[PDB]
């Protein structure tokens, strides 16, 4: 053992040791208080967080347009109560939205027999519509309704007496908001006289109801200036267009179409889409479908797909069907009019199983863009990473940073990234984690050496890397 | 990087005949998405830049004679010349263009075969200006012969000389497919002074006896 | 003259157990059960289920600690059955790894969450977080040197802060119902990992046993402080889970890294910062309860000769085991150097349940060997055997979750054998060790005025 | 026409940098990227890198990264390759090349190569010495004439006869390197009527020391 009670007390008593005990008490408290002052110093002399910008629901991920309820389903089941069945698919796509292509009672080119308020009974009843809409709310899919008046006709706003047509809409928006829809799509605004003024009125009506409702305009236009003019007076309008459509058909122009438009609008909110209505595959050749899905899900803004983009549907592949409204391929039954023409891999069922499939890439990306604060509303910095590459970093104040590297040209790179002139806040790491590639045969999850990386023709990469103070 | 083996390294062939280069790539250069093969052939004549012959394995460049046919897929590729002309002697390189940076083959030297011919032999006494330098150079030219293999004896007052002798062959002449060769002997002025009779004699497979030229200073 | 006096009244005994059970767990761990249950219904059932399992285990310790009144708790109950070496191999792992890592981890959770409302959207600065962890550990080993009445008044205060925070959470849940089962991962291989990931949030129920010897009336109050607490915890847990499900959708709880803070953001708006601060103050309570309890484990280990004699010494005018406390603080702060920390604890997933299973197996063997030993509690033998059988399954599950890491842990357990043979079997024979041991001992006694306890 | 052209010859003392320079003509210079390729003797072509004249971005093979440096001058259609840390084994011919498509690497248009020699031995202008047959010269119908080029440096010396007029029947033998100075000789054959009756000159020319010399072949 050691010293006894009495023995320890008698020796401890010595004034030297009593002063030492007093000294060390005081020393300990001084050291802890020093550390307390030190930690308070660190807390104050340290970088603050950036306030999260207030985000409407349509910032938080992809919308999804259904131009004809019949073509999405097959006939007979082509009604709103049919669509109420499908939302578990949509919830799997993580689509924070829907757009029901027009369901109002339109008679072709007849201004007087057309109404924007009564629904066309082929699709069901308002009692069906509400049943859907309540289910969609329950499943976190907001629903927009498309109000373009003459949708069975040639010219969607009719040829004549446009102010009566605008009056129909002015009334319609109020009714359908009271019914509980989250917003409205209108189309073909190049066919509408005095377009900017009517959009300004309808936008005022919508935001004047509530701040969490939107109006999605759409135009057939691909002119940067025309589009910037429709977006001048209206400032929280999504305006879908053909602007990315004229891509050069081996991607070659896209780095430039995208970074001009961001620059020109001043990095406001945007909606990326290759059209106001038609499929991606109406424009892209099919080697780029994967590459565009990587890009549309990772630019600043709300991407928009038409139905079946998520599976690379194509109107031409099963001949005779209209390029307006191709029949969606759920499973091998889905186009029975020429049986045996449907291959397994062309269908939702046939892709849902396969990690390599297009729909397995869409599902995966939709996740990232809807959870990760950096893709949800980070900044965007393009840089010259390589010959073909469109490359850019999405980032937010300290969260995860995402570098995207799209190889649009048809020649692989064999020599790494080699970034000229990164912003000093956003410098590239020596290595970053592959979160996915557009191509099979990659070590997903693993860190890559950016100076010694090798992209194939058309290989896009999504690299994830952590912050630096 | 990709690596391209090329063979044969030499391909000696006769005028009018068909010839074949093989190029062999360490990866496939078929682009699945587009169903064409990324390869090109360049001809480099002696003393000139590379000229592009064909690209995407078969597409002739404009201003290319139609005797160059390129073919193959995957990794076995061949440039063929249907009927070799005297103007075609060159190194030929294959290059991939499936990745940037590209890479090239080590190249096939095409050589021409012709009817054998004996050298025109000529010998030149030292230049009267050179004699100012304290040195002198004696030069023997062997012109327009085939094949390349040759040897030269230098004799000086009958003594055989093997120090300070140098040789240079031309590349094979594209008009006539003959070689030519220069032989040089360099002397001090006093070494050129002390001896009287200089001989260059050349042995070439077209003659049993050597060909001879000589001069007396 | 000098001993650890019986300061702990029943309500402070309930504080030492509820304060160390409620932990960080319920405010951030719900996500772990939804991940393996899929369904709010199956989740809310396994929360109740590992509750009643924990009650059944605690009722075995409510027996053991009345049969054996030593403050070694989980360690003493091994020593009184399996003898010298098996008890040491426990104490070594507790000393070297489990208690100082646990103390540090929960202090760092105190630091981060207490700071969090200065840094809402981003990391709290790491060089600040480690100081504010160390200031906490240092302060509570100061307080637990000054007086056991101060120590237990601190844990009354923070045990109250914890239950107040859960009451506030539950109340806002019912208010949201006043304002107006799903897809289930029904595989047994999913359910077992749901249950095993939930049991962590009850871990702590054994901690009262390491302070049996300082209870005012152990034979009454030690089983009562268990039954007054674990049913209360179980109720509060199933109600708190219920409250989260009124406000956070399944997708949101599967993907939020601080569950209580999201519930705070939804209900309190400008005042949301209250819930982060309560998770912080909640963890402070757990550091104090752990430091207190932990100091007694090493004290007892030295009294029974397993551990160097300085740790048995007490300060005569304050009656707190100052060298054991000081050792426990220092051993905690030595974990502040490590760039990663949770891994070192994850290596011993199996160890807690293994020791518990060995204690209750011990209670079976102790009933066969010495029926004449006094037993104020005598539980129906069904419950021990049920609980043992269940733990032997969970120990296997703990390996099956990660067969590498439980092997690393088992490798480190064998580090106890070198130290046992050098420290116990060798009798410290070399005079250049033995005289140095003594010289260091008498220095420490002099340096902080401490003396051996009196039988 | 499309035509790239380059300086002929560069001498570099080991370890020093050099600028090799390439002026384009006959096309819109910003539309097409410019590539630099090299040809080590007896060892096959190797590609350095390329540059975009529209924004001065440049991409380089792993072997050259940081060792090379491309820039460009849009005001003159000129591309410049800096090379640095040059060793003896970086002696080569450096070729400037243009792509067909905008940056894709296959090379229809090449500049005539810049011959880069890396050596400490000094620039040395050539000494030219004419050769005439002497004894029994006119006894044959065709007569050969010659021009020794001796002790010069660096490698590229050019010979043409009568200002390129006698481009038929000329043999110029590759240079021989001796004691870090080159030796070369050139030869021509003409009718026995021509040589004593007419001007004959080797028009020797040397890019790297600017000397141009027209020695007349006069009988002994
Ligand atoms: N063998 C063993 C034993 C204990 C002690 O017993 C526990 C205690 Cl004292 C507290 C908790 C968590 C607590 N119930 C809470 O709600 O945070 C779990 C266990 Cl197993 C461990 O604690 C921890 C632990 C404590 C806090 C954070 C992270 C890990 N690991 C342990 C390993
Ligand atoms: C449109 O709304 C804005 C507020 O968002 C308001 O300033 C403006 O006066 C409104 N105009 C009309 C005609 O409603
Ligand atoms: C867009 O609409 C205008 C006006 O009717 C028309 O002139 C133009 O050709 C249309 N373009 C497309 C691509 O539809
Ligand atoms: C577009 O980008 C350039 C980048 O240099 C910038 O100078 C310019 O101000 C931006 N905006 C417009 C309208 O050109
Ligand atoms: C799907 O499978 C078919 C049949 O094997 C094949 O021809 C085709 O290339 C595949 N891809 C698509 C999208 O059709």
């Amino acid at each position: 053992t050691g010293l006894s009670k009495e023995e320890l007390l008698k020796v401890a008593g010595s004034p030297g040791w009593v002063r030492t005990r007093w000294a060390l008490l005081l020393l300990f408290w001084l050291g802890w208080l020093g550390m307390l002052a030190g930690a308070v110093v660190i807390i104050v002399r340290a970088p603050r967080c950036r306030e999260l910008p207030a985000q409407k629901w349509w910032h938080t991920g992809a919308l999804y347009r259904i131009g004809d309820l019949q073509a999405f389903q097959g006939h007979g089941a082509g009604n709103l109560a049919g669509l109420k069945g499908r939302l578990d698919y949509l919830s799997s796509l993580k689509v924070k939205g829907l757009v029901l292509g027009p369901i109002h009672k339109n008679q072709k080119d007849d201004v007087a027999q057309t109404d924007l308020l009564q629904i066309d009974p082929n699709f069901g009843s308002k009692e069906d519509f509400d049943s859907l809409l309540q289910s969609a709310k329950k499943k976190s899919i907001r629903v927009i309704l498309d109000l373009t008046p003459n949708y069975r006709g040639e010219n969607s706003w009719f040829s004549t007496q446009v102010d009566t047509v605008a009056t129909k809409v002015k009334d319609a928006l109020e009714f359908w908001l009271q019914a509980g829809v989250d917003g409205f799509q209108v189309r073909d605004i190049e066919n509408l006289k005095d377009a900017s003024s009517f959009l300004a009125e309808w936008q005022n009506i919508t935001k004047g109801f509530s701040e969490d409702r939107l109006l999605i305009a759409g135009t057939n236009s691909s002119d940067l200036q025309q589009i910037l003019s429709l977006l001048e007076s209206n400032k929280d309008l999504l305006l879908t267009s053909s602007y990315l459509s004229d891509s050069g058909s081996t991607g070659e122009h896209t780095k430039s179409l995208v970074t001009q438009y961001l620059n020109a609008t001043g990095n406001r909110w945007c909606s990326w889409s290759l059209s106001q209505a038609r499929l991606l595959t109406s424009f892209l050749p099919a080697q780029l479908l994967r590459l565009y899905q990587l890009m549309l899900f990772t630019l600043p803004g709300t991407p928009v797909f038409s139905y079946g983009d998520e599976i690379g549907l194509d109107a031409a592949a099963l001949p005779g069907q209209p390029m307006e409204a191709p029949v969606m391929l759920w499973d091998e039954s889905s186009f029975p009019d020429i049986p045996g023409a449907v291959s397994a891999n062309m269908t939702v069922k046939g892709q849902s199983e396969d990690p390599g499939s297009l729909l397995s890439l869409f599902r995966r990306l939709s996740d990232q863009r809807s959870k990760e604060r950096s893709l949800l509303h980070g900044d965007f910095h393009a840089f010259s990473a390589g010959p073909g590459l469109f490359s850019y970093i999405r980032h937010w104040d300290q969260n995860e940073r995402f570098l995207v590297v799209l190889n649009f040209g048809d020649v692989g790179l064999s020599a790494g990234l080699q970034a000229s002139d990164l912003p000093a806040s956003a410098s590239l790491p020596a290595k970053a984690d592959l979160l996915l590639s557009t191509q099979p045969g990659r070590e997903e999850g693993s860190p890559l050496e950016l100076e010694r990386l090798k992209l194939e023709p058309h290989e896009g990469l999504l690299l994830r890397f952590p912050y630096a103070a | 990087d990709i690596v391209l083996t090329q063979s044969p390294s030499s391909l000696a062939m006769s005028v009018g005949q068909k010839v074949t280069m093989n190029c062999k790539s360490s990866q496939s250069l078929l682009n699945n998405n587009n169903q064409k093969n990324y390869l090109a052939w360049y001809q480099q004549k002696p003393g000139q830049s590379p000229k592009l012959l064909v690209y995407f394995t078969s597409t002739r460049e404009s201003g290319v004679p139609d005797r160059f046919i390129g073919s193959g897929s995957g990794t076995d590729f061949t440039l063929t010349i249907s009927s070799v002309q005297a103007e075609d002697l060159a190194l030929y390189y294959c290059q991939q263009h499936y990745t940037i940076p590209p890479t090239f083959g080590g190249g096939t030297k095409l050589e021409i075969k012709r009817a054998d011919a004996a050298p025109t032999v000529s010998i030149f006494p030292p230049s009267s200006e050179q004699l100012t330098s304290g040195g002198a150079s004696v030069v023997c030219f062997l012109n327009n012969f085939y094949p390349k293999d040759i040897n030269v004896k230098w004799k000086i007052d009958g003594s055989e000389r093997q120090n300070g002798v140098l040789n240079s062959w031309t590349d094979q002449d594209s008009k006539d497919s003959t070689y030519s060769m220069s032989s040089t002997l360099t002397l001090t002025k006093d070494e050129y002074e002390r001896h009287n009779s200089y001989t260059c004699e050349a042995t070439h497979k077209t003659s049993t006896s050597p060909i001879v030229k000589s001069f007396n200073r | 003259g000098v001993t650890l006096q019986r300061n702990i009244t029943l309500l402070n005994g309930v504080a030492i157990i509820v304060g160390t059970i409620i932990g960080s767990g319920i405010f951030v761990t719900p996500t772990g059960v939804l991940k393996e249950a899929g369904s709010p219904g199956l989740a809310l059932v396994v929360w109740a289920a590992c509750g009643v399992f924990s009650i059944v285990g605690a009722l075995c310790y409510a027996e053991l600690g009345t049969t054996i009144s030593k403050s070694g708790g989980d360690y003493a109950y091994m020593l009184e059955v399996y003898g010298s070496l098996p008890a040491f191999l426990k104490l070594w792992i507790e000393l070297l790894i489990i208690r100082p890592s646990s103390q540090y981890i929960v202090a760092l959770v105190f630091a981060t969450y207490l700071l969090k409302p200065l840094f809402p959207t981003c990391p709290v600065p790491e060089e600040a977080a480690k100081l504010v962890a160390c200031l906490c550990v240092l302060l509570l080993t100061a307080v637990n040197c000054y007086s056991v009445k101060a120590a237990t008044r601190v844990q009354d205060a923070f045990a109250a802060a914890k239950l107040l925070a859960l009451a506030l959470i539950i109340l806002l849940g019912f208010v949201q119902i006043g304002k107006g089962f799903e897809g289930t991962k029904l595989d047994v291989g999913n359910i077992v990992l749901a249950l095993y990931s939930g049991l962590f949030a009850y871990g702590g129920w054994n901690y009262l046993n390491f302070v049996t010897e300082e209870m005012i009336n152990p034979y009454r109050n030690l089983p009562l402080a268990i039954i007054i607490s674990l049913p209360i915890v179980t109720l509060v847990y199933v109600l708190t889970n219920l409250a989260y499900f009124t406000t956070l959708s399944t997708e949101q709880m599967l993907s939020s890294e601080a569950v209580a803070v999201d519930f705070g953001n939804y209900h309190l708006g400008v005042m949301s910062w209250i819930i982060p601060v309560f998770v912080g103050l909640s963890c402070f309570g757990s550091v104090n309860g752990s430091l207190f309890t932990s100091s007694r484990l090493f004290f007892v280990g030295s009294r029974e000769g397993h551990l160097p004699s300085i740790l048995s010494m007490i300060h005569p005018q304050l009656l707190t085991p100052v060298p054991s406390l000081v050792f426990t603080c220092v051993m905690t702060l030595l974990y502040a150097f490590s760039k990663d920390i949770f891994s070192v604890i994850n290596f011993f997933s199996f160890f807690n349940w293994l020791c518990v299973a060995l204690a209750i197996i011990g209670m079976i063997w102790l009933r066969h060997r010495k029926p004449e030993l006094e037993r104020p509690i005598k539980v129906n033998l069904a419950l021990p055997v049920f609980f043992i059988l269940a733990c032997l399954f969970l120990i296997a599950v703990s390996f099956w979750k990660t067969p590498v890491e439980c092997g690393i842990g088992f490798t480190i357990i064998l580090s106890g054998l070198p130290v046992y043979f050098f420290g116990v079997w060798w009798k410290n024979k070399p005079k250049w060790l033995l005289q140095g041991i003594f010289s260091t001992t008498v220095l420490c006694q002099k340096l902080m005025q401490v003396v051996p306890q009196e039988t | 026409e499309v035509q790239l052209q380059q300086s002929g010859a560069e001498l570099v003392k080991p370890g020093a940098s050099v600028n090799l320079s390439c002026k384009a003509s006959g096309y819109t210079f910003t539309n097409y990227w410019m590539h630099w390729v090299r040809l080590r003797p007896g060892q096959g072509l190797e590609w350095i890198g390329e540059i975009d004249p529209s924004d001065s971005y440049s991409y380089y093979s792993q072997n050259f990264k940081g060792k090379a440096t491309l820039t460009v001058d849009q005001s003159s259609n000129t591309a410049y390759l800096q090379l640095t840390s040059l060793t003896s084994e970086d002696s080569a011919v450096y070729y400037c090349a243009r792509g067909r498509q905008t940056y894709y690497p296959w090379f229809p248009y090449w500049g005539q190569g810049t011959l880069v020699t890396v050596s400490a031995a000094k620039t040395t202008p050539p000494s030219d010495y004419p050769l005439a047959p002497g004894s029994a010269a006119q006894t044959n119908s065709m007569v050969t004439l010659g021009c020794l080029v001796k002790g010069y440096f660096p490698e590229p010396v050019t010979v043409t006869w009568n200002s390129g007029s006698l481009s038929s029947g000329v043999h110029t033998f590759p240079a021989v390197l001796q004691s870090d100075l080159y030796t070369l000789s050139s030869s021509v054959t003409v009718p026995s009527s021509t040589w004593p009756s007419e001007t004959v000159t080797c028009n020797v020319a040397h890019p790297a020391s600017s000397t141009k010399v027209d020695k007349k072949i006069v009988p002994r």
